[PDB]
């Protein structure tokens, strides 16, 4: 699939148009590390699947035994996780401030 | 006398093929009024899934020969050719699905199963429509209403499918006691 | 070649065995038919009356093979409700009509002033007739399934029963002891169980039902003696003359799923079988 | 309100669950079943009209 | 909801539009006939294992 | 024929209609004889018992832009249909960036740094949500082109916002000429004539 | 820990707020048919302040 | 970002309706204002327990739990 294709990327081409010296351009072929994406994917979401799994399970029966209509609920759901979200990234940001 | 709103005159055609279906599961309608609507729903899905074939080389024969198809053939990609015969067959067909002669026939037959069901049940019939999953569609039901009417009529029926004859118990609706009670929860 | 001389072995041993099984089953109730026939013609009801009315024979002493297909003669009104099974008589579809029988009732208030307590009442379940699918909608909630029987010439008889609590009294001063009887004659039978190769399963939700599950008849009409209702049931025979449902005579009374007819047709096949394999072997 | 009173179709959720005896409620005496009847809220004095039609214009 | 995000590529401008959605439906249709010619792949691979 | 002229002003279309309003009111009477039957109003809406089926209640995406975005009116659907194209072009413009198929030269899916990266997978979700971008976009307009061929070339209206369109609330438009302007205005001989005919009684054929 | 603690303090929690709606079982002897009722409740105001 | 700006746009627009609502728009209570309401599964269903904007379509109901 990569007989003739040559090293460099858009990114590459972006990159040389850039003052960024901590980032260099590759000069190799890519079969090496190929779908490595994949592999970062797992990574980033390899903790939540068994957390999200249950907890979207748990939410789906406690909202489907009671029958609660889904837009009044979910825009109370809405609003309450804003509130919450504010209050933790406010201090967030001041756990991240003071390094 | 065609002022006069029918039951089902907001029903879409997911809803309708639904109260047929329904109706036919619970033994309102018989298999005998079926073989008709059914032989148009086959019919249909043929209607459907040949159409592009139909008209792909019909095309090449009629509108792609013409002077500007041949302009866009002759000026332009091999990509961009293709994309003119993909989007001219794709907008023939959303056509063809939307006014299609054995769509409205199909239609026809499920109008005619739905006079039959009110002049069975009356005003009741409304009480066959429900709120339906999303993602279900009309020919979905039909495909459900067609192999209810292969297992009853059918071998197999009364060995892993229920028989169409219904064996209800005979009581007095009006006395029998109920599962639910009017307000109240009742043990 | 040796695997299909093993397989064709291991399968005429099962099948002979099978046809083996089959032809003794045959003798053995083809015997016992021959004796049940003998035996109804006899027509010696058993008139179930007084305590037997409350807790049947068949019930007490447990015994309804004992019972099976046997005479009785019992009095007492039917409900109103019927329940139909699916089934074929002399080769036409149709359904077998069953309503509840009470054959005893016990009223157990003493504050009948102030309180109206319902009865107590003990009922079994009686095979009206037959009826074909075309006739379903002509059976009547509530039909009378036999003339009501005659008053009794003793003055002394038109008093609650002792047993059965019934009073035989056409114009009841009590109007709430009020009761109508009406006697019957059938043959006690065991109930059916489920055999989905036999094709007799019910669907309970959907209202299919193709064999006899007393236990649930009895649960779906809330009627009471559900023990009682589940040893068996009886099968109303008419004398000589079998309008909807067609009560059963001394010559078509519902037949059993066991019947020598189907165990010779399955000794047939089994014997076929074995013969065939064996000659396989035998070219093989 | 007459739209609100959910009562009114009370009949019909005891079938929803318990199909058996469905058929045997379908073949019933049609009163008011998916209609509203508006009672008269005025005096009319004509015999020619058995019923009169008091559902609001809108 | 929308308004930010069409607003970079100054898809306010209805030429830009015109212009995206032909270029668009390319790509799609590209992505499609390149998903499909495997099929044709195959079959010459069926062809020379007959 | 006192009672002969009254029924056939009733008849008459221009008794229950007046400019502004429905033009089914030029035959209101007959409409109402063959709906009204008995006086009785049918009510067409569905008893549902939940079973959770459904959330957001709409049958399809024309019941959504009808009635969840209350695009009742002809400017509201051509301005949901404006935001709908700038959300098309949106859709249309990150999948060209996130997967560059003929924009640099470049005309195979491989080539690309997002195939080296996540290979088809990738491929997969981006033709799916330019898909699902596309095919929500052409419902929208399709809603839209018939609005449009509703409202402005048939003139047809939401009638029910047209009346509320016309009394701002607390208005004073209760007149003796106008028989739909309020209940009481309203001829009892309409009344009556509306509700003559009777509903047919189903055979229990089942 | 910290969870089995926050289990039992829900549970015990759950039990007091459950206690102001006095749900219970009604017999009918004319209907012969036990229905749920509900009702308020009455009680030492020492227990409400707690 | 999609997170910041749904939260963004939604506090704006509602604070906006709250405002203009509750200082122009409540001379007529139902015409701007809508019924709604949902009750315990144990109570029977509400008269408002329906879905907005389906008032003409559907008749929500369900049925007792305990
Ligand atoms: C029908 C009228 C619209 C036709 C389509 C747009 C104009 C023709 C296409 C084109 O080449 O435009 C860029 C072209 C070149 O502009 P440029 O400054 O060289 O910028 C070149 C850049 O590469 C590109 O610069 P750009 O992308 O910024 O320009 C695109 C252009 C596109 O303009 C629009 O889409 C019109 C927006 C208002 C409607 O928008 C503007 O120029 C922004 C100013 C808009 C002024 C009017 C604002 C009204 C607010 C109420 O400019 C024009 O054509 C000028 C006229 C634009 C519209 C003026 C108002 C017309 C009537 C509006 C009400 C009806
Ligand atoms: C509770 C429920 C709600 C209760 C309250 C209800 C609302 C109460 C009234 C509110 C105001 C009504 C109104 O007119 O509003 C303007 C109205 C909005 O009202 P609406 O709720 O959308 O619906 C009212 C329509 O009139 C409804 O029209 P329709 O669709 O039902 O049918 C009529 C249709 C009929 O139209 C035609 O006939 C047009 C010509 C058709 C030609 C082709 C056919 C030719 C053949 C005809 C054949 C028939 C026979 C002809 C005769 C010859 C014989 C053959 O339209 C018209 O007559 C009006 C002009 C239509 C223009 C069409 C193009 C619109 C383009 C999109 C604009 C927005 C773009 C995005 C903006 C983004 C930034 C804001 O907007 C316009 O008129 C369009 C421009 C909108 C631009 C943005 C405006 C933002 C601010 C709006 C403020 C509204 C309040 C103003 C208060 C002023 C005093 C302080
Ligand atoms: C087993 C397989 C396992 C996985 C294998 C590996 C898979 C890899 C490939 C994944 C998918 C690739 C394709 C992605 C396409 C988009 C690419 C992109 O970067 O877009 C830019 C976008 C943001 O770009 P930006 O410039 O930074 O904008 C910043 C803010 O978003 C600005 O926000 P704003 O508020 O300013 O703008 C609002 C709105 C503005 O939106 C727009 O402008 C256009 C959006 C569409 C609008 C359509 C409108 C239609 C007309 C309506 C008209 C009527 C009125 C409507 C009224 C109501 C309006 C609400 O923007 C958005 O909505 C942006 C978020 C879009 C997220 C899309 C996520 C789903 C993509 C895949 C779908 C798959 C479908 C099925 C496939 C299979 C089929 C057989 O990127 C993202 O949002 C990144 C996250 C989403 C990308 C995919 C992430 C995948 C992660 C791994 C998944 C693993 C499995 C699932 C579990 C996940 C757990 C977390
Ligand atoms: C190859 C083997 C599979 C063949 C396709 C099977 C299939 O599901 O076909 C869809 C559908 C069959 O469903 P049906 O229940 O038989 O439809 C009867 C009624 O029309 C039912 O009424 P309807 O027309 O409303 O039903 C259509 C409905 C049916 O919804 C579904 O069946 C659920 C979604 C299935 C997705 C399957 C993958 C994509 C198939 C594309 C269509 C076939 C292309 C060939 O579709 C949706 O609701 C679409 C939901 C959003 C999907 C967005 C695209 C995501 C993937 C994009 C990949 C590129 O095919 C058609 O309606 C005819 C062909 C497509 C229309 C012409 C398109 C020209 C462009
Ligand atoms: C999947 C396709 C095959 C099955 C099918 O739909 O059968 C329908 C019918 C049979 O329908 P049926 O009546 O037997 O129904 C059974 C199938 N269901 C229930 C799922 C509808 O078969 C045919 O029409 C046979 C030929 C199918 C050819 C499909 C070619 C599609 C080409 C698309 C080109 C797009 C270009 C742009
Ligand atoms: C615009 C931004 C997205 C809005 C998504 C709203 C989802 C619900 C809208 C109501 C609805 O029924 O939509 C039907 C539409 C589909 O349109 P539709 O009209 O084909 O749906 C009905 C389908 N039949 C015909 C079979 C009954 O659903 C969606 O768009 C769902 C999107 C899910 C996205 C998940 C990621
Ligand atoms: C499944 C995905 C495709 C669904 C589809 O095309 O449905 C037919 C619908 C037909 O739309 P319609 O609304 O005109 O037809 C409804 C169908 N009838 C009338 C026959 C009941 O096609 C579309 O919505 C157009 C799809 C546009 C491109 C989508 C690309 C991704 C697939
Ligand atoms: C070390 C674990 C410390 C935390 C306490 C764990 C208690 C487990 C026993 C128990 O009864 O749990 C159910 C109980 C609840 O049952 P309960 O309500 O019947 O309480 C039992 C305890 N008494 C009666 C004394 C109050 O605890 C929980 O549900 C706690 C929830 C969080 C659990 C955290 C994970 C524990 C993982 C253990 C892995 C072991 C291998």
């Amino acid at each position: 699939l990569y007989l003739k294709s040559t090293n460099y990327n858009r990114f590459d081409y972006r990159l040389k148009q850039t003052d960024w010296g901590f980032y260099i351009n590759n000069n190799s072929n890519y079969i090496q590390n190929i779908f490595s994406g994949l592999k970062y994917i797992w990574r980033g979401l390899r903790f939540w699947i068994i957390g999200l799994l249950l907890g979207l399970s748990s939410i789906y029966y406690l909202m489907y035994v009671r029958l609660l209509p889904f837009n009044k609920i979910i825009f109370a759901w809405i609003l309450v996780a804003m509130f919450l979200y504010w209050l933790l990234s406010g201090f967030v940001f001041f756990v991240k401030k003071y390094q | 006398n065609n002022l006069r709103l029918k039951p089902w005159f907001h029903w879409t055609d997911e809803e309708r093929s639904h109260a047929i279906f329904s109706a036919y599961e619970k033994r309102i309608l018989k298999s005998e009024d079926l073989p008709s609507f059914l032989r148009a729903n086959r019919i249909n899905n043929v209607s459907t899934w040949v159409f592009p074939l139909i008209a792909l080389p019909l095309f090449n024969q009629s509108i792609f020969k013409l002077g500007f198809a041949q302009r866009i053939l002759l000026t332009r990609p091999a990509i961009e050719w293709h994309c003119f015969k993909i989007a001219t067959v794709a907008a023939s067909w959303l056509a063809w699905l939307n006014f299609s002669p054995f769509y409205r026939k199909l239609e026809n037959e499920k109008e005619y199963l739905l006079d039959t069901l009110e002049s069975r049940i009356g005003i009741n019939v409304l009480d066959l429509n429900d709120a339906l999953p999303r993602w279900t569609t009309s020919q979905e039901y039909n495909r459900r209403t067609q192999q209810l009417y292969n297992q009853r009529n059918g071998f197999f029926a009364g060995l892993l499918y229920p028989q169409e004859e219904s064996s209800r118990p005979l009581v007095d609706i009006a006395s029998f006691p109920k599962n639910l009670h009017k307000e109240k929860l009742t043990k | 070649n040796v695997t299909g001389k093993v397989a064709l072995a291991t399968l005429g041993a099962l099948t002979g065995y099978g046809a083996f099984y089959h032809y003794n089953q045959y003798l053995n109730l083809s015997a016992r038919w021959q004796q049940i026939q003998e035996n109804i013609a006899k027509d010696q009801p058993f008139d179930v009356d007084g305590f037997d009315a409350k807790v049947y024979p068949w019930v007490r002493e447990n015994n309804v093979n004992d019972w099976e297909y046997k005479l009785v003669k019992m009095r007492g009104y039917f409900k109103d409700q019927r329940f139909f099974v699916r089934r074929k008589r002399d080769g036409k579809e149709g359904f077998l009509v069953f309503a509840p029988f009470v054959t005893a009732v016990e009223r157990v208030n003493h504050r009948l002033k102030q309180k109206d307590l319902l009865p107590v009442e003990y009922s079994v379940f009686v095979n009206l007739g037959w009826v074909p699918v075309e006739n379903k909608k002509d059976v009547e909630l509530g039909g009378e399934v036999c003339p009501p029987m005659d008053a009794p010439t003793d003055s002394t008889l038109f008093v609650n029963d002792t047993f059965t609590g019934f009073n035989p009294d056409p114009a009841n001063p009590e109007d709430t002891e009020q009761v109508t009887l009406t006697e019957i004659t059938g043959i006690v039978r065991r109930g059916e169980q489920q055999d989905i190769l036999a094709r007799r399963r019910n669907w309970n939700k959907e209202g299919i039902y193709n064999w006899v599950d007393l236990d649930y008849m009895g649960k779906i009409f809330r009627l009471f003696n559900l023990d009682a209702i589940n040893t068996a049931y009886i099968e109303r025979v008419v004398p000589s003359f079998e309008l909807y449902p067609i009560p059963a005579t001394k010559d078509t009374f519902e037949r059993p799923l066991n019947t020598p007819e189907r165990h010779s047709t399955f000794f047939n096949f089994y014997a076929a079988t074995s013969a065939l394999s064996f000659i396989s072997m035998l070219l093989l | 309100f007459p739209f609100l009173e959910k009562m009114k179709y009370n009949q019909y959720k005891e079938y929803k669950n318990d199909y058996l005896f469905y058929l045997d409620f379908l073949k019933k005496e049609i009163t008011d079943d998916h209609s509203f009847f508006w009672k008269a809220r005025k005096v009319i004095k004509l015999p020619q009209y058995s019923v009169f039609s008091f559902v609001p214009l809108k | 909801f929308f308004f930010s995000r069409a607003l970079k590529h100054r898809f306010y401008n209805p030429l830009n539009v015109m212009t995206e959605f032909k270029n668009g439906f390319m790509w799609f249709i590209i992505i499609l006939i390149n998903i499909f010619k495997p099929l044709l792949k195959l079959l010459e691979n069926n062809y020379i294992n007959l | 024929t006192a009672s002969e002229e009254e029924l056939k002003k009733l008849y008459d279309p221009n008794t229950f209609y007046e400019h502004g309003d429905n033009p089914a009111f030029k035959q209101f009477m007959n409409i109402a004889v063959e709906n009204l039957r008995e006086g009785k109003l049918t009510d067409h809406r569905t008893y549902v018992v939940d079973t959770y089926k459904k959330w957001m209640y709409a049958r399809n995406w024309d019941d959504f832009l009808q009635r969840d975005c209350k695009a009742i009116t002809f400017p509201r659907a051509f301005a949901l249909w404006i935001v709908g194209t700038l959300g098309m072009a949106t859709a249309s413009k990150w999948c060209r960036q996130i997967l560059p198929v003929g924009s640099h030269g470049i005309t195979k899916i491989s080539q690309t740094q997002f195939f080296h990266q996540f290979g088809p997978l990738g491929t997969l979700g981006a033709v799916g949500f330019y898909g699902l971008t596309a095919y929500l976009y052409y419902k929208t307009t399709i809603f839209t082109v018939k609005k449009f061929y509703s409202h402005c070339i048939l003139q047809e209206r939401e009638w029910i916002f047209e009346q509320e369109r016309q009394n701002p609330g607390y208005g004073e438009y209760f007149f003796k000429d106008v028989p739909l302007s309020a209940e009481e205005h309203f001829n009892d001989l309409a009344r009556g004539e509306m509700a003559k005919k009777k509903f047919e009684k189903p055979n229990h054929e089942f | 820990l910290l969870l089995y603690i926050l289990w039992l303090e829900f549970y015990q929690f759950y039990h007091i707020l459950s206690f102001y709606g006095n749900i219970n079982w009604a017999f009918d002897y004319d209907e012969y048919i036990w229905t749920l009722e509900l009702d308020t409740r009455r009680t030492r105001l020492a227990n409400n302040y707690i | 970002l999609s997170f910041v700006y749904l939260s963004y746009r939604l506090a704006w627009v509602l604070f906006a309706y709250v405002l203009i609502y509750n200082h122009f728009l409540l001379g007529d209570i139902g015409k701007t204002f809508n019924v709604g309401e949902w009750d315990h599964r144990l109570k029977p269903s509400a008269e408002r327990d329906y879905p907005t904007r389906y008032e003409s379509l559907y008749i929500l109901d369900r049925t007792q739990k305990w």
